[PDB]
């Protein structure tokens, strides 16, 4: 019984993180959508050319 | 609370720190989790294959211009043209003692839903057998908690021994008991579910945790509904995890359940590759297909251990014991796949339908059940006390067989029949009824001493149990001493017969 | 497959054209004949149960007009003799690949979120010459599908830098 | 769809591109194509008979029984 | 574009090309643009071309005709209004009761329950049929194959089962008719109609004459029905349990063999669909008891070639939780239900499972009956006189057991006016164990005919 | 010159070659990356041919480079190979250092000429009643143990090696073919306990090995023995050669494994069509010639315990000494379980075996034949309702069966009873005395699991 | 008893989920990390990202 | 009454197709609200012919060289 209780506790404490990650990544990707930076594109492609 | 926030932040600051050079091949053709992919040339035979769906694949056919491969899981979310990359790395699986008390995906993913577990070691699944110059003779016992089994059919550490029977005749319950026996021994024990009903699964589980055995124990499952690929591959993985401890000079134990399903599933899969079949739709390699897996279990040298761990050990001989399962249709021992597997195993056990139907649980057809190793693992007590009793009762069987259409019986046949009846009744136990060594020891002593050919037929088992009580009450130090050793001394049997007379007086 | 059966003809034609130097003429004719192949109308007219090898050979010369040779004449002839006309365009593609590798020039597929300026283009061409082709071949592509970065494709040599990274890391999250 | 013939060696193909005459030296001698398990496929010698004996560059002998469109199995 | 046109068809096979940007995944719905024929996505032939089988006829159709997609598998309505209606494979009205009012539909090809969803316990499913209650007790999420010939009211049996499940526990019932002998199906409809049981069950038949694909898929159809119904949960959670009767899954196997031939791939060892085991598991493991709620299934089955070594029953036994057989002579003896009591077996026959005392009583009863069969032959050949006295007692008491097994039914109640018999466990066992004492040897065997509880038996003895 | 990998299926490989350089059909092809090696089998032509691999098929991609040796598989040969443990490549596995000699010999060779066979006319006494009675041997003959899976094919061989080895003095060779590793290692250690370990050489090609390795495994040892027979003693010839085959059925099985991948067709069951010719090729390089004597023992697993399988059928056309096992005899607990009837010997000649031997044997088989025939009716009817002479013959035959049951010197491992070696004279006299009915008053138990007739007397008077 | 604690724990998790919605919108800054730091900062300006 | 003949010497196709025709004519009078009866002869040979056709139609072989559609038919 104690093992089942603590397993449920840990289960919930891990379960929360999944939806947390889902919401966080959705918000972050939306923020990346709102920004429109071709200059950053150019800078990073120059960096890539360096990295090749 | 915020601890998860810090953890996810640092895990985000961890990786994906740069681009990557890689190669892709897109889908061409699809059928039943079997796909045709073109565009990957750097591929490896049977490597892990990357897919946008998050699943993976194992490579099958390296032709001139594309590849056919196999799914790992369902595929209904897949379609031609999607992206499909290559890991450039062979099939593996996490392995570690952390697996204990856990049941997971056939790819080591926790189906228990008790949190993912990291295994600091991960190993390729497909591996080859060790070298002959590293093998060690089997010398160490394995106890099955039985009288019938442990005595007449010895099984030592590292031996492979098939169990064969019919449906609902007692095939698993036996292995389960054997595992529970190993509780005190502390040996490595691990079992694989292969294409059976999840109800049966959870039953086994609940029994295990009831025993608390599922703490030195690990099991992985291949569900009967899972696409055949996992069924095909899983036993190899289970062997891989098992070999970890044998690779550490540590004796090990595996239990294969229902290789028949895996066999037929592979037959189907390979035939879907339009490859021509042999007898009854089975291709030839099936013998090899199973046997190669079976050879991976053996008792090895400490020298092999040192060659494996190159200083990480002092050197002790390791081993891994094998418990495979094959069912027989209508008791056809001569069936093709049985004929194949018996040619592989170091021995076999078969269970008789009628005796279980006659209530004899278990129900051994000792007639054909033998071990190549035999008396190399039994205790000197057991080994000396046994030796021909299984043969004696086997001949008693055929005597009774001949004794039903002939009215003449000499005193030799008479004594053989009457003693065979007593010894037959002597080989009964209850489900979940293990035995200490002295149990069967005193039982067989009484039998050989004719101490049973004297008492009531039905009362045999009652006398037996009450004898166990009588002794383990009065003679508890005696049996403690004898079972802690496994050695016999004559004064010990003097005490045994003293107890015999005292209990027969009661 | 189709490509596998095409294999020998591609290398044979490449060997012959290189041996003659009409590789250009061959290749251009291949583009034309491929176009003819994909043409449903021309193919259907070709696929009528009336044509003899000479028929379709003369037809292909006609639709070919000039840029003809007795060499390609026999080539097409024997192709029809084995009736391997359908997989013609794949032979052309493989032949193009053969010339490229024979000349070590490679092509790169460039896909971006924004239009790209030339200076970037020769910059990255040079950068990829560190992967040492003989000659870079540029195929640019602008995609609001992409948000950041440019993914590249050298045959199957592919490198991502775009938004997809979030998808990968988010897989990593779970 | 038709599959490969035992006659599609790019050597032969390039020869055909070069010329369409001198048929196998009037089919007086063939050339080895496919070899496996005492069975050999050869290009040319269409003049020969099913059941006609055949000599070989190895100074050996053999018996073709298959006169295909363009190949022969021996 | 969101549709394709017909490019080739052979037999029951249909092929259509699409563009590379729009091509459906497997099992999604495909409506022939121009008629009511529907196509099921099966495997991607590449080149925009995909292979499918049509639901319904194959004529009226020619190449080049456009056909569209829904990009989703078959979705059929789910709801309480589904009861009392008979539907096609596509869940379209065939009782002419108008279109189904419920537009709430659900996809069919869906995944088997999770390991976590495996109901953590097992417990005895109950009913009012004493021989079932004792000799072959069931469990929720149970799977029992039925055996027998014809002429025993199999339908009637099911009717009583449905009545009891709807009465005692309000458990819902659905039936699927696979390879229905149309006349028999109509007759069965009228039979379940006169009985008001009609309202408590959902009906779809797959007539064997139909294209084998829809005949195949009606199984999953009813399966999804039951899934929704059980998952349909009342207040406090814990929705009711549901019951499913499946018409001769053997026919389903035959249809699978057919369609296996139809794709033109390898015919198996005995000759079957090689993937048969997988779709078995698809059926079975999708059916069980859940953590909250259960669905139990009872399935008709015929044994081809009367053999138990051919693959179909072998695979079948991997899931039959119990065995129930019907004996003709038993009906000939006017014994009802005409179930052969001695030989029908349940896996759920352990004192661990059925209860210790229950197990012992059952074991003794079967022992007695076994003895009686060993005896009646010697009786007939040698007269009842030549037996030992206890042998005669066993004879009489076992015949009393058989008579006691005879019982009217609430379905029989409307058939012939007579109060039906409802009896639970631990109600039979009391009378049975009392009979094991021989305390009714004075009671005539006739006092056990067409009777319920032992109290009723003694009341009959009083009036007799 | 070198080749490149273009396709990988299973364990069969194909490679591209320069038009100038196309290696012969049998050559070693070294993976230029690994130690993996290849043998050619088919001239697929157009600069491409087909091959198989020896060793792991993994770590292998397409386009990777491979060289040719311009030399077929030629392996080290000579007495410097004795007391050593080699791979399928004839390379040490015992880790006792590299072999000493430098002579190599190709594994492939044509069969010896008709003008070279020898009249193996030398008998042998072994100590096993059924064998020395029913199957006289020719020193130099082929000895096959027809038997199913778990009938005692290995055991029957171990005991013979014991007896044969101890009765012999000279060359001997063993080659493990596709079998359990454990049994092989155990045998190796047992031999190490002996000293003819030196006299013999070890090589194991085991079931674990890839089928490509599994195929050309016998070639090694058979070529070894062929040399040693042709390796003439100074002022003399080759010596008596001890050869021991371990489930040639494994080789057959591998040929089945590869045929479909070879572009080949499926026999009437699925075997390679070429199975008969390859078996004959294999067998023909095995013979005692004008030069030297080669004694060969064959382990013959029987698939599904069936004789009518094509492979055993072909096998009989190869074996002068045929020994067959049964499952039912073992089901009776009789160890060994060799069937008297089908196991036969062409050495069974009255001018050879002596008149009494011949006639006694014939009478024995006759008795057993009637008993087997009447088994049907006696199963149907009561044993009592039969003619008295019939019943007498029944008991005679049953006691004969028991009198065959013998303990073996290694068999005491699963029993404990000490094994026996019964001189043929005792056997003959005892069987004749039984056939004389001198013992019809003797309980049948007195004959079970015994050796000589005097042992029977002791057992009976004891009983 | 485990129910009595688990539903109230969930009730706490509702306050926690709004909390961590805010906290993860704050944590959504890590797309800058996903970038090459192409944007050193881009998010704190727009704060409409607030859901659940 | 009426009889339609598919003689053994007839090409297999008409033999294969006749039973359905006779069925249709019977259904006529079933559709005429009245009753009648039909007799089906040598269905085995009918299946034989249909199998032969299917074979000549390159159709995939079935058990006993019978594609399963026969039972459907
Ligand atoms: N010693 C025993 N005494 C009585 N019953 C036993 C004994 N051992 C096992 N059984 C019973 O045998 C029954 C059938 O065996 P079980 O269901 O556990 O697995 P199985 O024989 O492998 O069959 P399956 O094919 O379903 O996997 C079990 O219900 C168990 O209770
Ligand atoms: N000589 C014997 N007498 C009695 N029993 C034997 C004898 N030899 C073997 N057995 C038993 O029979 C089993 C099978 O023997 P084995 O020769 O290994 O069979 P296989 O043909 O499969 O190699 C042995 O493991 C042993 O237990
Ligand atoms: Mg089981
Ligand atoms: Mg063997």
């Amino acid at each position: 019984a104690k093992e089942a209780v603590d397993q449920e506790i840990n289960s919930a404490r891990e379960e929360l993180r999944q939806q947390v990650a889902a919401l966080a990544v959705t918000g972050a990707e939306k923020i990346l959508n709102q920004q429109v930076d071709a200059e950053a594109h150019n800078a990073m492609l120059s960096q890539l050319a360096a990295k090749l | 609370p915020s601890e998860i926030s810090a953890l996810i932040k640092q895990r985000i600051g961890d990786l994906d720190t740069s681009a990557t050079a890689k190669n892709e091949g897109t889908i061409v053709m699809v059928s039943d989790g079997i796909v045709r992919i073109h565009g990957l040339a750097d591929a490896m035979y049977g490597e892990m294959i990357e897919f946008d769906g998050g699943l993976f694949g194992m490579a099958l056919n390296l032709e001139q211009d594309s590849v056919g491969a196999v799914v790992l899981g369902n595929y209904l979310s897949l379609q031609e043209g999607q992206k499909a990359r290559c890991t450039g790395r062979v099939l593996e699986v996490p392995v570690g003692p952390e697996l204990l008390g856990r049941v997971v995906d056939a790819l080591g993913n926790p189906i228990d839903g008790k949190g993912p577990i990291d295994a600091k070691l991960t190993d390729a699944v497909e591996k080859v057998a060790p070298g002959v110059i590293w093998r060690q003779s089997v010398d160490q016992p394995v106890q099955t908690g039985y009288k019938s089994v442990d005595t007449m059919i010895p099984v030592g550490r590292g031996q492979r021994e098939l169990i064969i029977g019919d449906r609902q005749t007692g095939k698993t319950a036996m292995a389960i008991d054997a595992i529970i026996a190993q509780k005190n021994s502390g040996i490595k024990c691990v079992y694989v579910a292969i294409g059976q009903k999840q109800s049966t699964i959870a039953n086994v589980v609940r029994k295990l945790e009831e025993t608390g055995a599922m703490a030195y124990t690990t099991v992985v499952a291949a569900a009967a509904a899972d696409p055949a690929a996992m069924q095909y591959l899983a036993p190899y993985s289970g062997c891989t995890m098992g070999e970890y401890f044998r690779d550490r000079g540590e004796d090990a134990l595996i239990i294969y359940d229902d290789l028949s399903k895996q066999a037929v599933a592979y037959r189907q899969i390979s035939l879907l590759l339009r490859r021509p079949p042999g007898r009854e739709a089975y291709p030839g390699d099936v013998f090899y297909l199973h046997s190669r897996l079976l050879e991976r279990a053996s008792r090895v040298s400490a020298e092999y251990v040192e060659k494996f761990t190159n200083g990480a050990v002092t050197g002790k001989t390791g081993s891994l014991t094998a418990l495979p399962i094959i069912e027989t249709q209508a008791g056809d021992v001569s069936a093709f796949v049985p004929t194949n597997v018996i040619s592989i195993t170091d021995g076999q056990i078969f269970l008789e339908t009628s005796l279980f139907n006659a209530g004899i649980r278990p129900a051994v057809n000792a007639g054909i059940s033998v071990s190549r190793v035999g008396g190399s693992a039994q205790t000197k007590i057991i080994k000396k006390l046994s030796g021909g009793i299984r043969t004696a009762l086997a001949q008693y069987r055929e005597l009774a067989a001949f004794a039903q259409f002939a009215s003449d019986l000499d005193e030799a046949t008479r004594k053989q029949l009457e003693h065979g009846q007593r010894v037959t009744e002597l080989m009964k136990q209850k489900q979940y009824a293990p035995y200490s060594i002295a149990d069967q020891a005193v039982s067989v002593y009484a039998s050989n001493e004719g101490y049973m050919a004297d008492v009531e037929v039905k009362k045999i088992v009652d006398f037996d149990a009450a004898l166990i009580a009588y002794f383990r009450s009065e003679y508890a130090p005696l049996m403690k001493q004898i079972d802690e050793t496994g050695d016999y001394n004559k004064d010990i049997e003097a005490a045994i017969k003293a107890g015999i007379e005292s209990f027969k007086a009661t | 497959e189709l490509l596998t059966l095409a294999r020998p003809y591609a290398k044979a034609a490449f060997a012959y054209a290189s041996e003659q130097g009409a590789t250009d003429n061959w290749s251009n004719a291949l583009q034309v004949l491929s176009a003819a192949v994909q043409d449903e109308a021309f193919s259907a007219y070709l696929n009528r149960p009336e044509l003899t090898p000479a028929e379709q050979v003369k037809l292909f010369a006609k639709v070919l007009g000039e840029d003809q040779s007795q060499a390609v004449s026999n080539f097409l002839t024997l192709l029809a003799d084995n009736d391997r006309l359908v997989l013609l365009p794949e032979i052309a593609a493989e032949y193009e690949q053969l010339k490229s590798q024979n000349n070590n020039n490679v092509d790169v597929v460039i896909e971006s979120a924004f239009p790209l300026t030339a200076e970037q283009e020769q910059l990255l061409k040079s950068a990829l010459e560190k992967r040492f082709n003989s000659t870079v071949t540029v195929s640019v592509e602008v995609k609001p599908e992409l948000i950041a970065g440019v993914v590249i494709r050298a045959g199957d040599q592919v490198i991502d830098d775009s938004a997809l990274n979030k998808l990968e890391k988010m897989r990593t999250r779970l | 769809m038709q599959q490969l013939n035992p006659s599609e060696i790019s050597a032969l193909i390039k020869q055909r591109i070069g010329d369409l005459d001198t048929s196998a030296t009037a089919k007086n001698e063939g050339t080895i194509v496919m070899v496996s398990d005492g069975i050999v496929r050869i290009h040319g010698l269409a003049d020969a008979m099913y059941g006609e004996m055949i000599e070989f560059d190895g100074g050996l002998f053999g018996m073709a029984l298959n006169l295909e469109q363009d190949s022969v199995g021996a | 574009m969101s549709s394709g046109r017909i490019i080739q068809i052979i037999g029951a096979v249909i092929d259509v090309e699409f563009e590379r940007t729009s091509v459906p995944k497997i099992y999604d719905a495909l409506q022939v643009d121009g008629t009511e024929t529907t196509l099921e996505v099966q495997q991607q032939l590449g080149d925009g071309v995909v292979r499918t089988i049509a639901m319904g006829s194959t004529e009226g159709l020619k190449r080049g005709l456009t056909v569209t997609s829904t990009n989703a598998p078959i979705s059929v309505p789910v709801g309480t209004a589904t009861l009392g209606r008979i539907m096609d494979v596509l869940g379209r009205p065939i009782d002419e009761a108008g279109p189904v009012a419920t537009e709430e539909r659900l996809p069919i090809h869906r995944q088997a329950p999770s390991y976590a969803e495996q109901a953590a316990s097992t417990d005895l499913l109950e009913t009012g049929i004493k021989v079932i209650d004792l000799l072959c007790p069931f469990a929720k999420g149970g799977k029992v194959g039925l055996f027998g010939g014809a002429g025993v009211g199999k339908t009637v049996n099911m009717m009583e089962l449905i009545n009891n499940i709807a009465k005692a526990h309000s458990g819902l019932s659905v039936f699927a008719g696979v390879g229905e002998r149309t006349r028999e199906g109509n007759d069965f409809y009228h039979e379940m109609k006169d009985s008001n049981v009609l309202d408590k069950v959902a009906m779809v038949y797959g007539q064997m004459n139909e294209p084998p694909g829809n005949r195949l898929r009606v199984a999953l159809t009813g399966l999804t029905m039951a899934e929704y119904f059980r998952d349909e949960k009342d207040e406090n959670g814990k929705g009711r349990d549901v019951l499913l009767f499946v018409d001769n899954i053997y026919r389903y196997t035959l249809a699978g063999t057919e369609v296996s031939a139809l794709l033109g791939r390898m015919p198996s060892a005995v000759g079957y669909q090689p993937t048969l085991a997988e779709e078995m598991g698809v059926l079975q493991e999708r059916i069980t008891s859940t953590k909250s709620g259960s669905i139990t299934s009872i399935q008709a089955v015929y044994v081809p070639a009367d053999d138990l070594t051919d693959p179909s029953p072998a695979t079948t036994f991997a899931h039959l939780d119990a065995t129930v057989v019907l004996s003709r002579d038993i009906a000939s003896s006017g014994i009802y239900p005409a179930i052969d009591p001695l030989d029908s077996t349940s896996r759920q026959l352990d004192p661990l499972v059925v209860g210790q005392e229950h197990y012992e009583i059952a074991r003794a009863v079967q022992n007695v009956l076994q003895r009686y069969k060993e005896l009646k032959d010697i009786i007939a050949i040698l007269g009842m006189d030549e037996l030992a006295e206890e042998d005669k007692l066993v004879v009489y008491r076992a015949r009393k057991i058989q008579r006691f097994f005879s019982q009217p039914f609430h379905v029989a109640e409307v058939f012939t006016g007579a109060p039906g018999k409802l009896v639970p466990l631990k109600e039979t066992i009391r009378g049975f164990k009392g009979l094991l004492a021989g305390e009714y040897d004075h009671i005539p065997e006739q006092a056990f005919y067409m009777v319920g509880g032992i109290d009723e038996v003694i009341a009959k003895a009083e009036k007799l």
